[PDB]
C-alpha cells in the first residue's frame, strides 16, 4: 500500500488500540512525527489514530496535539504539510468531543483560513466535534458564509455537516438556520441542511422535522441532496423505530439509486440498537 | 513516497460546454480542436472556464496542428480584457467515434502533460449529441512507470464517486495501457440558471395567445373518430378475459400494448387539452372586452 | 427522453424476423444485419411480419415503426389516376379478352359465385408471345374498368444498385396489395428475373435469383384471397422456369 | 412508480454499441469458436460464461456483441435456408383418395 | 480479441507477408510470434 | 448598408458570454462592459451567433468620455476568422441595465466595421423582465414629424431566439427545471394561464400612467406610440355581435366532447375496478390454503 | 498558413459531376430558378456559386465552390483534388487512368531503321505514305485539302517482318508510340474492356499526333456479332467501341492506328 | 500494419498545378506550380507526387517518404502506405493480378 | 474551408410535413427532418436535396443532378458539316425529316391529322454509307440539345449503374425538349434475349428492359425523338425492333 491506502493502515491501528489510554501514547510513539519520517501518511495517520484512542476522554491530550496545528498554520505549506496537518485536525476533534473549549475553536480556525485542501475538511469537522450542542451564534454565522467563499469541495462538505453537529440537541431553536440551509442553491448547503434537522430533533419524533426531510428527498434532482435526506430520518425516529419501516418502504420502492442507498442506511441507524425482523426483510 | 495523485472531476462551466459544441458541430467531418483556458484549484476540481478554437488542419489533430504561435497571440488578446488565467489543457472533437484518445492524440497529450501535469484531454462527440444526453468524457495520461506498479487503483480511492460509463469498446482498452478517465460535473451560478431557463418571450404571451378554432375543430374530430377504433378492438378483446393465463390472452386476441391503457391515454390527452381550449377562450372574451 | 430518440435522425431497417418480442433482427440500409433492442409503445402485429422500419442512427435500436404504406416501390392508383384507356379502344383480341375478364373482373366482384359452383378461384395471369401482340394494351384497359387499386413494377425497378435493395421491392408490392385488397399487381416484363438458367458463381446473379425465389413464395401465400393473382407478361416462351410456371 | 422507473433501465439497453448476427462454422476447444459474422468477415473469438462451446455446434446461429466481438446467447429461433429450397420444389398434398381405378 | 481472420495471398520470406482479408482491406503484416514460415503456404487462412 | 431588420435571433451562448465577460472584468457599481457582437446579417432576421469582449472603459462621473481601442477590434476579428469565418462585426452588446443616450455616441465608431446598421443588444446581467431579459435596438437616422430636426435614435427590434441544434441539447443538459413558464400538463397550463393575465395587468397599468404623464408632468407628445393604442380599440372585441354569439356556441360544442371523454375514462376505470376485485377473489383461495399449511411449518422450525 | 495545412498530403480524389451555379446574392436568397422558403440568411441557404463533386468513397457532396479555384477551371468531368477529411476542392489534377493504361506508354523504343528490314521495298514505301507523310507533308494536306487516313492495315501471311517494320520506322520518325494489344481488349469484367478502349484513345489525344500500334487484331477481329448462348457478346462489344473512337470526334484526325494481323 | 495500395498514375509534383495560392500570372510563366512564381523559379511544392488507389477503393494523393525516392517508386507498382495517414513507405512486387502464377513456379 | 461539404440525397416519399424519407447517395434511406429555412412544398418525389451529415436534416432544395457520362454525351455535338455535305443520299434527308423534323418544329399540325406524333428512326445499311455522318449533319443544322451517346460506352464495370445512366438521360431529354438522342452503334445492348450463357447477357437484358418501359408504357415520351444507328438489325431483340 501507498498514498491514502497507507493512510488507512496507520489510522486503523488506533481503532484496534482504542482504550488502554496509558499505553496509547506508547503504541503510537514511533509512528508520531519525530520518529517516523518515511512517508507523510504515517506521520499524519498516527495523529488521526491517536485521537481515536483518546475519544471522549481526551482533555489532557488536546493540549499536546495543539502545538503541531499552530506550527503548521502560519504556512499553507506544501501538500506534504497538508497530510500531516490533516491528521492533527481530525485528532483534536475526537480528543476534545463534547469539551466546549474556545481554545480548540480558535486554533482550528487558522487552519480553515489557510484553505488547505484536505485539512480544511478535517478542521470544519473538528469545530463541530468540539463544540457539539453549544449554539454559539458566532460559530454558526462564520461557517455558513465561508462555505460560499471556498472553492474546494471537500471543505464545503466538511462545513455543512459540522454546523449540524454544533446545533445538536437544540430542536426548535435551530429552526432559523434550517430554513437558510434549505433555501440555498448550493447542493452542499442542502446536503448539510438535511443533517441539521436530523441532529437537533434527534430521538424526538417531531412531525415537522420528518416532513422537511421527506419533501426534500423527493423534490431535488441533485444526487448528494437526495441521499442525505434519507439518512437523516433514522436520527429523528431513533426512539420510535416502530414507525421507520412503514415510512421508508416508499423510498425503497423507487428505483433511483441514491435514494435507495440512503434507505438502507436509515434502517441501519434506526434499528441498530435491537433488530426488527421487518427491517432485515426490506434490506434483502 | 514520490508524489501521489487521487481522483479529480472536471467541472465544465455553462459557457465552455456550449462553446465546445458550437465549434465541434461546425467543423465536422473534419476534426476540430482548441485550447482550454481555466484555473486548477483543489486536488479534486479542474475548473474549465472558457475554451477557444484553434485554426483546423487537414492534417487532423496532431502534435504539429495545435499551433503555439497562434496561442501566444491569442493569450495577449485575453490579457487586456482580464479574461486570461492559465491554460489547463486541450479539447478536440471526434465525430461518429467514441470518447477515446487515438495514438496520435496520446503524443499530443504527452507534450501538454509535461507543461502541466494536471492537463486534461476532452473528447467531444457531436454526431452522437443527437440524443437528449450529450456524451462527453475527459481523460488524463497516467505515466508509463506507474502502470508497472499498478497505480490505477491509487486514483480510485477516497469516495465511491459515480464511476459512470457512456462508452466502452476502444475506451477500456486504451484505459488499461494509458489513461484514467475523469467523471464530469457542470458548474453554474444562480445567474447563469435564469438565462438558461428563459428561452421564451411566451411567458405571458402563450396563455392568452392561441391557435385558430379550425385547428381545435380538427383535434376534436380526429380524437372522437379514433377512440371508436380503440373501442372496437377493446370490445373483441373483452369477449375474453376469462380464460387461463393473462399472457396468452394478450397474444391470441391481441391484448398487446393494452387497449385498455391505450384508450385511457387517448381520452386523457384530448380531455385535458379541451379544458385549456375553453379556459383560454373564455378568459379572452371576458377580460379583453 | 424517449420521445427525442423516437424522432429523427433515423436510418431505415427492415424487420426480417423475430427471435424475441423485445429483441429483433433487422437488416439496415448500410448493408448490415444488427441485433437490436425493440422499444415499447410500438406495434407487435405488423412489426414482426416483414415490413420496413426505423432504427436509430448510431445506437442501433428499433425505436419507431414505419407504416407498410411508406417506403413502398410505388403507390396505389385506387386513390390516384388509372391509365385512361378503355377496352372499346382495344379492337381485336376479343377472343383473348374473354378469358381475362374471366380472370380479373369476374372473381373481383362476384367472388360468391365461384364458391357456389365449388370451382377454385382464378390465379395468376400470364401474357406471352412476340411483342407485336398488344399484350400491354388490354392491362391498361382492364385496370380502369374493374374499379380496384392498380400497382405496378418492372423488373428494372427491382434494380439492385445497392446490396439487398432488390429483394426489398418484392416484399413491398405484395404486402401492399393484400392490405388494400381487392388489388392487382402488374409486373411489366420479367425477362431478367425470368431467366431459365442462372449462373450464381458471382454476386450479380444471386440478387436476382433471390428476387425470383421470393416472388414464388409470396404468390403461393397470395391464394384464396379476393385479390386477383399477379398479372405478369413475358417476351419469349422459354424465359419461364418450370418453377415460375408451376 | 412502476411505469416511470422501468423506462430508465430501458435507456441503457437502446444505447447498445450494436451487435451482429454471426453463425459458428466450427469450434476450437480453447473456448473460442470460428464465427462468420454473416455480411462481414470471419472471426475466431471467445464466448461468455453463459454458453459453452459444446452447446454451440456448426450451423448454430448466434448473437455476438461487438465491443470484444464476444458471443452472448444463441438464437432461440433458427430458420434453415433449406426451408427456402423446399418451397421451390413443391409437394402437392395428396393421399390415395385422389386416384381410383 | 477478436482474431481477425484473413486469407494469405503470399509471404515474403524475411518476416513479412501480404494478406487480403475477407473484410476487405489488405495489410502488410509481420510473420512474428507463435507462427513459422513453414506453417505458411498460400491459400491458408491466417490469424491476425 | 442594409435596411433589412426584423427580429434579432440571439443564441444562448451570446447571453451567457456577456454575463461572463462582465463578471471576469468584475465591473459593477454601474460600470459597464461593451464588447463586439458577431454573427450573420445583410439579412432580415439579424442572427447573432457569438460575442467577444473588447477593452472598454466607461466614466461615470462624466459620461461623455469613454475608451474604445480601435486597433484591438481588427486583430480580434482576424482570430474570429480562425474559429469560423462566417462571422463579421454586426454590432455590439451593452451590459444594461437599460438604454442610455450616451450609446448614441458610441455607435458612430462601429459604422466603419459593419455592412449593416449597427446592432445594439442590451444583455441585462441581472436577468430582469417577464419574458426574455434582452431588449434589442438598432440605430436609425430619420426626420421627426413633430416639427423638429433629424435625430439619430434607437428603434426597437423584437427579440426571439433560434439556436444551433448542437447548442440546444447542451442548454437542456445543464438545466434540470421542470418549467412553469413553458407549457406542459394541465396544471402547468393553469399556472401559465394566471401568469399571462397578471402580465397583461402589469403592462396595461403602465399605459394609463403614461397618458397621465403627458398632460400633468409634460412628456412630449409622440404620435407614433399613441397611434398603436388607437388600433387596440378598432381591433377590440365587442359583445353581443353575431361573432361573440358564435363564440358561446363553440363552447357548448367543446364541452360535449369533454363530457363523452370524462365518461369514456369512467368506463375504463369501472372495468379496472372489476379486475382488481377478481384478483382479490382469486387471492382468497390462496389465503385459505396458506393457514392449514402454516401449521406444519411452525413446529419444524422450533424443532431445529 | 491555414491553406497550406489543408493543401498538405494526404488529400481525397473526386471528379466534378457538374457546376450547378448559385447566385452571388447573399443579401436575401438564391433564386436562379429555385426560390428559397422560410428564414433569410447571409450564407446558410443564400450561398455563393456551387460545385457538385462525386467522391471515390461512393457519395456526392454539395458545397459552395472554393473561392481560390476559379469557375473557369471547374467544368464538368474535370478531376480535382478534394480535402480528405472535409470535401473542399484545393486544386485540379490531370485525369488519372488505370495501370493497364500506363503500360501503354512509351519506354523510349529505339529505332532500328527500314534498311535492317531487308527486301519488301514496295511495301515499306506504301506503309510510309500512309503514316509518315500526312504528318510531315501536312503542308500538302493543307494545300490539297484532303482528309487524313485514320489507319493502315498490315495483313499477309505470318513471318514476313510486319511487326519489325512498324516498331523500327515508328521509332525512327518521332511520334508517340503506344503499345496496345488486341487480346488485352477482351477482359473478364463486364464493360471494363470497353472502357479501356476509351482510355487508349484518350492517351492518344493528349499526346497527339500519336501512332497506336496494335499488336494483333484478330481478338477483336471477330466475324461474329450475331451470337447464340455465349460470352461472345463481351468480345464483340469492344470491337464496336473501337469504331466509336475511330468515329470523328474532334482532334482525331491527327491520331492513327497501325495494326498487324495474321488473318 | 501498412495499408497496401497500388499506384495508378505518377503525376509529377511540379506541373500538377498544386500552387493556386499565388493567383498571379503576371509573375511566372505559369506552366507549372513551381513556375507559378519566377523569383526562385524552382520548388515550392514536392518534386514528385503520386495517385494511389487503396484496396478499400478510395483514391488519395500521396507524396514522397523520407526513405523512398522516385527511383524506387513506379506506375503500376504495388506500394505500402502508412495505415493512418497515407504516404509511401515501401515499394512491393508487381500487381495483385498475380495469384495462379504463384502456383505455376515448381 | 469553414463551409464544410454536405451530403446530397433525393426525396423518396413524403411521410409527413415534418418528416421526409430520403434515399441518400451514400446508400442509406433515412427519415430526416426539415429545417424551417427552406420550402416544404418543393419537397416532392424525385426532388434533389442536400441534407446535413451531423444532424441529418434537409438544408435546401437543389435542381436536378445529371451524370458525367450524360454530360460527356452532350459535350459531343461537334461536326459543323451541313446537309449539303451529304451528297447522293439527299432523298434520304426528306424521308428522315418526316418523322423527326416536322413534329419537332411544330407538333400542332399532326394533332389536326389525328395520329400520335411519331418518334424513332432506324438507320441500317451496310457500313460506310454515312449513317453517322447523317447524325452529325442534322446535329449541325437544327442546332437543338443533342445527346451523342455510344451505346456500349454507357455500360461499365459496376452493376445496376447502367440503369441509372440511361434513366437520367431520358430525364435530360425531357427537360431540354425538343431533344434527339443519338444512340450510335447500338448492337451490343440491342442484343437478343439470351440468358443461358454468362452474367453479361443478363446485364444487357436488365438495361434493355429499363429502355423499353421508359419510352413506351406507363411513362411515354412526347417530344423526344430517338435516332438509332445499328449496323445490322438481325442482331437485335424483336422488342427493340418493334
Ligand atoms: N387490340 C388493339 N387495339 C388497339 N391498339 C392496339 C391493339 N393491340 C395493340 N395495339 C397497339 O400496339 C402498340 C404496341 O402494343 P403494346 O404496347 O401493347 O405492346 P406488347 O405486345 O406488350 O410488347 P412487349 O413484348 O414489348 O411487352 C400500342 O400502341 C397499342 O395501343
Ligand atoms: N523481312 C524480314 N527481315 C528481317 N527479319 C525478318 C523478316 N521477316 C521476318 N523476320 C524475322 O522474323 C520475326 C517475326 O516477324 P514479325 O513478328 O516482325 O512479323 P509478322 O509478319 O506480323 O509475324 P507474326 O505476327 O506471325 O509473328 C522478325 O521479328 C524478324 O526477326
Ligand atoms: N453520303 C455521304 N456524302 C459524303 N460523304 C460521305 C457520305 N457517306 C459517307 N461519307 C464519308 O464516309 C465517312 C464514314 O461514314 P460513317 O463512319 O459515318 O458511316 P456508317 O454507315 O455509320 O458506318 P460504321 O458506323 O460501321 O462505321 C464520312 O465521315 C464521310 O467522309
Ligand atoms: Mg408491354
Ligand atoms: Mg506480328
Ligand atoms: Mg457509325
Amino acid at each position: 500500500a501507498q498514498n491514502w491506502a497507507k493512510f488507512t493502515a496507520t489510522a486503523s491501528l488506533g481503532v484496534i488500540h482504542k482504550g488502554n489510554l496509558l499505553e496509547g501514547k506508547k503504541v503510537m510513539a514511533p509512528y508520531l512525527p519525530g520518529s517516523r519520517a518515511s512517508s507523510r501518511f504515517i506521520k499524519g495517520g498516527s495523529l488521526y489514530g491517536l485521537g481515536l484512542i483518546y475519544a471522549g476522554f481526551g482533555r489532557d491530550t488536546t493540549d499536546y496535539l495543539k502545538n503541531i496545528i499552530v506550527e503548521n498554520s502560519g504556512t499553507s505549506g506544501d501538500e506534504d504539510v497538508d497530510v500531516l496537518l490533516h491528521g492533527a485536525s481530525l485528532g483534536i476533534g475526537l480528543a476534545a468531543m463534547g469539551s466546549a473549549n474556545i481554545e480548540v475553536y480558535e486554533a482550528l480556525k487558522e487552519v480553515l483560513y489557510n484553505d488547505s485542501a484536505t485539512s480544511g475538511e478535517a478542521a470544519a469537522l473538528g469545530m463541530g466535534l468540539c463544540m457539539l450542542g453549544t449554539g454559539k451564534p458566532e460559530a454558526i454565522h462564520d461557517m455558513f458564509t465561508y462555505s460560499q467563499e471556498t472553492q474546494h469541495g471537500n471543505i464545503t462538505r466538511g462545513l455543512a455537516v459540522g454546523l449540524a453537529l454544533i446545533n445538536y440537541g437544540r430542536q426548535e431553536l435551530a429552526d432559523d438556520l434550517i430554513t437558510k440551509m434549505l433555501a440555498s442553491d448550493e447542493s452542499l448547503l442542502r446536503y448539510g441542511g438535511a443533517f441539521t434537522i436530523a441532529l437537533a430533533y434527534a430521538g424526538t419524533g417531531n412531525n415537522s422535522a420528518v416532513k422537511r426531510l421527506l419533501h426534500v428527498a423527493v423534490s431535488d434532482s441533485n444526487d448528494d441532496v437526495r441521499r442525505a435526506a434519507v439518512i437523516a430520518l433514522g436520527f429523528v425516529l431513533l426512539r420510535d423505530y416502530t414507525t421507520v419501516p412503514r415510512i421508508v418502504q416508499l423510498l425503497s420502492k423507487s428505483h433511483n439509486a441514491h435514494v435507495r442507498c440512503g434507505t438502507a442506511f436509515a434502517l441501519g441507524i434506526a434499528c441498530a440498537g435491537k433488530g426488527l425482523q421487518s427491517a432485515i426483510d426490506v434490506l434483502d | 513516497t514520490g508524489r501521489d495523485d487521487t481522483k479529480e472531476t472536471v467541472y465544465i462551466s455553462s459557457i465552455a460546454l456550449l462553446k465546445m459544441l458550437k465549434h465541434g458541430r461546425a467543423g465536422v467531418p473534419m476534426e476540430v480542436m482548441g485550447l482550454m483556458l481555466g484555473e486548477f484549484v483543489d486536488d479534486y476540481t479542474v475548473n474549465v472556464v472558457d475554451v477557444f478554437a484553434m485554426p483546423q488542419s487537414g492534417t487532423g489533430v496532431s502534435v504539429e496542428a495545435v499551433d503555439d504561435v497562434f496561442q501566444a497571440k491569442m493569450m495577449d488578446m485575453l490579457k487586456q480584457t482580464g479574461r486570461d488565467q492559465m491554460v489547463v489543457g486541450w479539447y478536440h472533437s471526434h465525430p461518429g467515434f467514441g470518447c477515446w484518445l487515438s495514438s496520435v492524440d496520446v503524443n499530443t497529450q504527452k507534450s501538454f502533460e509535461q507543461l502541466n501535469s494536471r492537463a486534461v484531454a476532452v473528447v467531444v462527440d457531436p454526431i452522437q449529441s443527437v440524443k437528449g444526453k450529450v456524451v462527453i468524457d475527459a481523460f488524463r495520461l497516467i505515466d508509463t512507470g506507474a502502470l508497472i506498479n499498478n497505480l490505477e487503483p491509487r486514483q480510485t480511492t477516497s469516495n465511491t464517486g459515480l464511476l459512470n460509463k457512456a462508452n466502452i469498446q476502444a475506451l477500456i482498452h486504451g484505459l488499461n495501457r494509458h489513461y484514467y478517465s475523469l467523471n464530469i460535473d457542470y458548474h453554474k451560478t444562480a445567474k447563469e440558471t435564469k438565462m438558461l431557463m428563459n428561452l421564451h418571450k411566451e411567458q405571458w404571451q402563450s396563455g392568452l395567445k392561441m391557435y385558430d378554432y379550425e385547428e381545435k375543430e380538427e383535434s376534436n374530430l380526429a380524437a372522437t373518430k379514433s377512440m371508436v377504433k380503440i373501442a372496437e378492438q377493446y370490445s373483441k378483446r373483452i369477449e375474453e378475459e376469462k380464460e387461463l393465463t393473462e399472457e396468452e390472452l394478450k397474444t391470441r386476441y391481441v391484448g398487446r400494448q393494452d387497449p385498455k391503457k391505450h384508450l385511457s391515454e387517448t381520452a386523457d390527452e384530448t380531455l385535458e387539452n379541451n379544458i385549456v381550449s375553453v379556459l383560454t377562450a373564455g378568459v379572452n372574451s371576458v377580460a379583453i372586452k | 427522453e424517449v420521445k427525442r430518440i423516437q424522432s429523427v435522425p433515423l436510418v431505415i431497417g427492415q424487420f426480417l424476423e423475430p427471435i424475441d418480442q423485445n429483441t429483433g433482427i433487422v437488416s439496415s440500409t448500410t448493408g448490415m444485419s444488427y441485433v437490436v433492442r425493440i422499444l415499447s409503445t410500438l406495434d407487435r402485429e405488423l412489426l414482426k411480419p416483414s415490413m420496413s422500419v426505423a432504427l436509430h442512427r448510431h445506437s442501433n435500436a428499433l425505436v419507431d415503426i414505419l407504416p407498410p404504406d411508406s417506403d413502398s416501390s410505388i403507390s396505389v392508383m385506387g386513390e390516384n389516376e388509372k391509365p385512361d384507356v378503355t377496352y372499346a379502344d382495344v379492337g381485336g383480341l376479343d377472343m383473348q379478352k374473354q378469358e381475362i375478364r374471366e380472370a380479373v373482373e369476374l372473381p373481383l366482384v362476384q367472388a360468391d359465385l365461384y364458391e357456389q359452383i365449388g370451382i377454385d378461384p382464378p390465379r395468376g395471369v400470364l401474357l406471352y408471345g412476340p411483342p407485336g401482340t398488344g399484350k400491354t394494351m388490354l392491362v391498361k384497359a382492364v385496370a380502369n374498368s374493374t374499379k380496384a387499386a392498380f400497382i405496378r413494377v418492372n423488373g428494372s425497378e427491382f434494380v439492385h444498385k445497392y446490396l439487398g435493395e432488390g429483394p426489398r421491392m418484392v416484399r413491398d408490392v405484395f404486402r401492399l396489395a393484400r392490405e388494400n385488397a381487392p388489388s392487382i399487381i402488374f409486373i411489366d416484363e420479367v425477362d431478367s428475373i425470368a431467366t431459365k438458367r442462372f449462373d450464381a458463381q458471382t454476386g450479380s446473379d444471386r440478387e436476382v435469383q433471390r428476387i425470383l425465389i421470393e416472388l414464388l413464395t409470396q404468390m403461393d401465400g397470395f391464394d384464396q384471397s379476393t385479390n386477383v393473382k399477379v398479372i405478369m407478361a413475358t417476351n419469349r416462351a422459354d424465359t419461364l422456369d418450370p418453377a415460375l410456371l408451376r | 412508480n412502476d411505469k416511470v422507473r422501468f423506462i430508465k433501465d430501458e435507456l441503457r439497453l437502446l444505447q447498445e454499441p450494436g451487435s451482429y448476427v454471426g453463425e459458428v462454422i466450427k469450434i476450437v476447444s480453447d473456448k473460442k469458436v470460428l464465427v462468420k459474422v454473416q455480411p462481414e468477415g470471419k472471426y475466431i473469438v471467445d464466448v461468455a460464461k453463459d454458453i459453452n462451446v459444446k452447446d454451440l455446434k456448426a450451423s448454430q446461429r448466434v448473437c455476438l456483441r461487438s465491443d470484444s466481438y464476444m458471443l452472448h446467447k444463441v438464437l432461440e429461433n433458427k430458420a434453415d435456408p433449406l426451408v427456402s429450397l423446399m418451397m421451390v420444389e413443391k409437394v402437392p398434398d395428396s393421399t390415395y383418395d385422389m386416384v381410383g381405378g | 480479441n477478436p482474431l481477425s481472420i484473413g486469407t494469405l495471398e503470399e509471404i515474403i520470406d524475411d518476416d513479412h507477408a501480404i494478406v487480403t482479408s475477407p473484410t476487405m482491406p489488405d495489410y502488410y503484416v509481420s510473420i512474428l510470434s507463435f507462427v513459422d514460415k513453414e506453417l505458411l503456404e498460400p491459400g491458408c487462412s491466417v490469424l491476425l | 448598408m442594409s435596411l433589412q431588420h426584423e427580429k434579432v435571433t440571439i443564441a444562448p451562448l451570446v447571453l451567457l458570454s456577456a454575463l461572463d465577460h462582465y463578471e471576469r472584468t468584475q465591473t459593477k457599481e454601474n460600470k459597464r462592459c461593451v464588447g463586439v457582437i458577431l454573427g450573420d446579417a445583410n439579412s432580415s432576421t439579424i442572427r447573432v451567433t457569438n460575442s467577444f469582449a473588447l477593452p472598454f472603459e466607461e466614466d461615470e462621473k462624466n459620461s461623455d468620455v469613454w475608451f474604445l481601442d480601435h486597433n484591438y477590434i481588427e486583430n480580434m476579428n482576424e482570430m474570429c476568422k480562425k474559429i469560423n469565418a462566417k462571422e463579421k462585426l454586426i454590432g455590439w452588446y451593452h451590459s444594461g441595465p437599460k438604454l442610455r443616450a450616451s450609446d448614441l455616441k458610441i455607435n458612430e465608431l462601429f459604422k466603419k466595421y459593419t455592412q449593416n446598421n449597427p446592432l445594439l443588444l442590451i444583455v441585462d446581467v441581472k436577468q430582469q423582465g417577464v419574458g426574455l431579459p434582452t431588449d434589442a435596438y438598432v440605430a436609425i437616422e430619420q426626420v421627426k414629424d413633430d416639427g423638429t430636426s433629424t435625430e439619430k435614435t434607437f428603434l426597437h427590434l423584437p427579440c426571439t431566439i433560434e439556436a444551433e441544434e448542437a447548442e440546444e441539447i447542451g442548454v437542456e443538459h445543464l438545466l434540470r427545471d421542470v418549467r412553469d413558464q413553458a407549457a406542459g400538463g394541465l396544471s402547468i397550463r393553469l399556472t401559465n394561464q394566471l401568469k399571462s393575465l397578471k402580465g397583461l395587468q402589469s403592462k396595461l397599468k403602465d399605459v394609463v400612467e403614461y397618458l397621465d404623464k403627458v398632460i400633468n408632468k409634460e412628456l412630449p407628445i409622440n404620435h407614433t406610440i399613441l397611434g398603436k393604442l388607437q388600433d387596440v380599440f378598432n381591433l377590440l372585441p365587442n359583445l353581443g355581435t353575431p361573432d361573440d354569439d358564435e363564440i358561446d356556441v363553440e363552447n357548448h360544442d367543446r364541452i360535449n366532447i369533454s363530457n363523452n371523454l370524462q365518461k369514456a375514462l369512467t368506463v375504463k376505470t369501472n372495468d379496472e375496478l372489476m379486475v382488481i376485485y377478481i384478483s382479490n377473489l382469486v387471492r382468497s383461495i390462496i389465503a385459505f390454503d396458506d393457514l392449514i399449511e402454516n401449521k406444519i411449518q411452525n413446529k419444524k422450525i422450533q424443532e431445529q | 498558413e491555414k491553406i497550406k495545412n489543408n493543401r498538405q498530403l494526404p488529400y481525397l480524389v473526386a471528379n466534378v459531376v457538374e457546376v450547378m451555379d448559385m447566385n452571388e446574392i447573399e443579401d436575401k436568397e438564391n433564386s436562379e430558378s429555385t426560390t428559397q422558403g422560410g428564414n433569410v440568411n447571409l450564407d446558410n441557404t443564400a450561398v455563393g456559386k456551387a460545385a457538385v463533386v462525386k467522391t471515390s468513397s461512393r457519395q456526392t457532396v454539395f458545397l459552395p465552390m472554393v473561392g481560390l479555384v476559379d469557375p473557369d477551371k471547374l467544368k464538368p468531368n474535370d478531376l480535382v483534388g478534394v480535402n480528405k477529411d472535409s470535401y473542399l476542392i484545393l486544386d485540379t489534377l490531370p485525369s488519372e487512368f488505370d495501370s493497364r493504361v500506363k503500360a501503354m506508354e512509351v519506354d523510349e523504343k529505339p529505332t532500328e531503321t527500314y534498311s535492317d528490314v531487308g527486301g519488301l521495298d514496295k511495301q515499306i514505301e506504301e506503309l510510309v505514305e500512309a503514316i509518315v507523310l500526312p504528318m510531315k507533308r501536312a503542308d500538302k494536306f493543307k494545300d490539297m485539302g484532303i482528309r487524313a487516313p485514320k489507319g493502315a492495315l498490315m495483313y499477309g501471311p505470318p513471318g514476313t517482318g510486319k511487326t519489325l517494320l512498324a516498331r523500327a520506322c515508328a521509332a525512327q520518325t518521332n511520334a508517340t508510340f503506344l503499345k496496345l494489344a488486341a487480346p488485352q481488349l477482351v477482359q473478364m469484367y463486364i464493360g471494363e474492356g470497353a472502357k479501356l478502349v476509351r482510355d487508349a484513345f484518350a492517351l492518344a489525344k493528349e499526346k497527339a499526333p500519336t501512332i497506336i500500334f496494335i499488336d494483333e487484331l484478330d481478338a477483336i477481329g471477330t466475324k461474329r456479332f450475331d451470337s447464340e448462348k455465349s460470352g461472345d457478346r463481351e468480345v464483340q462489344r469492344t470491337m464496336l467501341e473501337l469504331l466509336n473512337q475511330l468515329d470523328g470526334f474532334s482532334s482525331d484526325d491527327r491520331v492513327k492506328v497501325l495494326a498487324a494481323t495474321n488473318r | 500494419p501498412l495499408q497496401v495500395a497500388r499506384c495508378t498514375k505518377i503525376i509529377k509534383g511540379n506541373g500538377e498545378s498544386d500552387e493556386t495560392t499565388t493567383d498571379n500570372n503576371n509573375s511566372g510563366n505559369s506552366n507549372s506550380n513551381s513556375n507559378q512564381q519566377s523569383t526562385d523559379a524552382d520548388e515550392d511544392d514536392e518534386d514528385a507526387k503520386y495517385v494511389i488507389n487503396l484496396k478499400q477503393i478510395a483514391k488519395f494523393v500521396v507524396g514522397l517518404g523520407e526513405r523512398v525516392s522516385p527511383t524506387d517508386i513506379e506506375e503500376g507498382m504495388r506500394v505500402g502506405v502508412d495505415r493512418s495517414k497515407y504516404n509511401i513507405e515501401l515499394p512491393l512486387p508487381p500487381r495483385i493480378d498475380p495469384s495462379v502464377t504463384m502456383m505455376t513456379v515448381e | 474551408l469553414q463551409s464544410i461539404g454536405q451530403l446530397i440525397g433525393e426525396v423518396m416519399k413524403e411521410l409527413s410535413e415534418e418528416k421526409y424519407i430520403v434515399k441518400a447517395s451514400s446508400g442509406p434511406r433515412y427519415i430526416v427532418g426539415v429545417r424551417n429555412s427552406v420550402d416544404r412544398s418543393k419537397l416532392k418525389k424525385g426532388v434533389r436535396v442536400t441534407l446535413d451529415i451531423t444532424t441529418l436534416t434537409i438544408m435546401r432544395i437543389l435542381p436536378r443532378e445529371t451524370d458525367p457520362l450524360v454530360y460527356n454525351m452532350t459535350s459531343f455535338e461537334q461536326g459543323e458539316i451541313t446537309f449539303d455535305g451529304i451528297g447522293g443520299l439527299t432523298e434520304q434527308i426528306r424521308e428522315l425529316r418526316e418523322v423527326i423534323e416536322l413534329p419537332l418544329k411544330n407538333p400542332e399540325i399532326f394533332q389536326r391529322v389525328g395520329i400520335k406524333p411519331p418518334k424513332g428512326v432506324l438507320l441500317y445499311g451496310p457500313p460506310g454509307t454515312g449513317k453517322t455522318l447523317l447524325a452529325k449533319a442534322v446535329a449541325a443544322t437544327i442546332g437543338a440539345n443533342f445527346i451523342f451517346s455510344p451505346a456500349s460506352g454507357i455500360v461499365d464495370k459496376y452493376i445496376g449503374e447502367s440503369a441509372r445512366i440511361i434513366r437520367e438521360m431520358f430525364a435530360y431529354a425531357k427537360e431540354h425538349e425538343p431533344c434527339i438522342i443519338f444512340m450510335d452503334e447500338v448492337d451490343a445492348i440491342g442484343g437478343r434475349r439470351f440468358s443461358e450463357g454468362t452474367s453479361a447477357d443478363r446485364e444487357i437484358q436488365r438495361t434493355l428492359m429499363e429502355l423499353l418501359t421508359q419510352m413506351d408504357g406507363f411513362d411515354n415520351l412526347g417530344q423526344t425523338k430517338i435516332i438509332m444507328a445499328t449496323n445490322r438489325p438481325d442482331t437485335l431483340d424483336p422488342a427493340l425492333l418493334r
